[PDB]
């Protein structure tokens, strides 16, 4: 649940406000490293 | 017990088993 | 360039190599083309100091893990502090 | 004529000492048991890679 | 914001000013398409979400460079004038 | 230890070197890429 909140190198945690502040030609740039981050957050809870 | 005993950095550290 | 201190935690530079830790002389002899050693996994260990022609070990600066030995707080305050594979004279 | 070199044309590729190990380089070597030119007594050879170039006198 | 856009006598850039601004509402269509402006860009935010995203508190700063020397008023990189008068933040997330 | 010694797409792998030849917004995009091989490194490590 906690992982939610990092920004993984983003500018902002909340995709609502990533989405809010860099757009689809950036988005695609914002989004993808939440994408990146919480797919490997979620990864490491099924392995474990 | 003795024949048993002679036949076989950077952020890391080996820490010592609690029974010697 | 500058003196060179020994049994001191210092930021070395020789040459172009750069690292931190503690040079003490050693017991090493390389080969008068040699210009500094490293063991396996590759981690420098030695170093020829380009003025003097002598060859000193490289050791990093200690380091640790701190433990904290709680006999509860629901018992008492005090508490014990392990210090992990220091030697007691460096706190 | 040509001859065969054995083991031959070695060298120290870094400046880096190293106590009793095993060390594993890739780098510009010649081969083992080559086929190398023999020489008496010249004329103009080519490069293109570096050279071996051994010689015997006293 | 109409009259920092048409105040008749702008800084130079060493001795920018800050237009403490807070507690309004800010219109930036025309602003957007005033069909005037050879350089409008930024970061951060996107051109077209300013005009909904409610903000914090905002400043604005003004100054008169150079020609081609306006680029280097941009996070990441050097230039005479960016180098000693006026730089941004790398985490920068307002407009130029 | 042997995974210290890797790019993983960088100009090198000393933080001394990406840190004395480039500026501050340069060598962020280059110490990340060092950052999230090490930490594929030791994670693997770990669930090993
Ligand atoms: C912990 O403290 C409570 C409150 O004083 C006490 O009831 C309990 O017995 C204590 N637990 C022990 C002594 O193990
Ligand atoms: C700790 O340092 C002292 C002081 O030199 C030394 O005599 C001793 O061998 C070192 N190690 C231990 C385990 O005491
Ligand atoms: C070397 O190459 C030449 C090329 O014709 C060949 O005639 C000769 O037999 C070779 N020598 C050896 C030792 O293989
Ligand atoms: C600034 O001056 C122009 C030129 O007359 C005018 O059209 C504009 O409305 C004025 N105010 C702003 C905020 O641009």
């Amino acid at each position: 649940v906690k992982q939610l909140s990092s920004n993984f190198g983003a500018i902002s945690s909340v995709l609502n406000d990533i989405l809010s502040r860099l757009d689809p030609p950036e988005a695609e740039v914002q989004i993808d490293r939440l994408i990146t981050g919480r797919l490997q957050s979620l990864q490491t809870y099924v392995t474990q | 017990e003795d024949l048993l005993f002679n036949k076989v950095f950077n952020g890391l550290t080996v820490l010592p088993p609690l029974l010697t | 360039s500058t003196n060179l201190v020994k049994n001191k935690c210092v930021n070395f530079n020789f040459n172009g190599l750069t690292g931190t830790g503690v040079l003490t002389e050693s017991n090493k002899k390389f080969l008068p083309f040699q210009q500094f050693g490293r063991d396996i996994a590759d981690t420098t260990d030695a170093v020829r100091d380009p003025q003097t022609l002598e060859i000193l070990d490289i050791t990093p600066c200690s380091f640790g893990g701190v433990s904290v030995i709680t006999p509860g707080t629901n018992t008492s305050n005090q508490v014990a502090v392990l210090y992990q594979d220091v030697n007691c004279t460096e706190v | 004529a040509y001859t065969n070199s054995f083991t031959r044309g070695v060298y120290y590729p870094d400046k880096v000492f190293r106590s009793s190990v095993l060390h594993s380089t890739q780098d510009l070597f010649l081969p083992f048991f080559s086929n190398v030119t023999w020489f008496h007594a010249n004329p103009v050879l080519p490069f293109n890679d570096g050279v071996y170039f051994a010689s015997t006198e006293k | 914001f109409g009259e920092v856009f048409n105040a008749t006598r702008f800084a130079s850039v060493y001795a920018w000013n800050r237009k403490r601004i807070s507690n309004c509402v800010a219109d930036y269509s025309v602003l957007y398409n005033s069909a005037s402006f050879s350089t409008f860009k930024c970061y951060g935010v996107s051109p077209t979400k300013l005009n909904d995203l409610c903000f914090t508190n905002v400043y604005a700063d003004s100054f008169v460079i150079r020609g081609d020397e306006v680029r280097q008023i941009a996070p990441g990189q050097t230039g005479k004038i960016a180098d000693y008068n006026y730089k941004l933040p790398d985490d920068f997330t307002g407009c130029v």
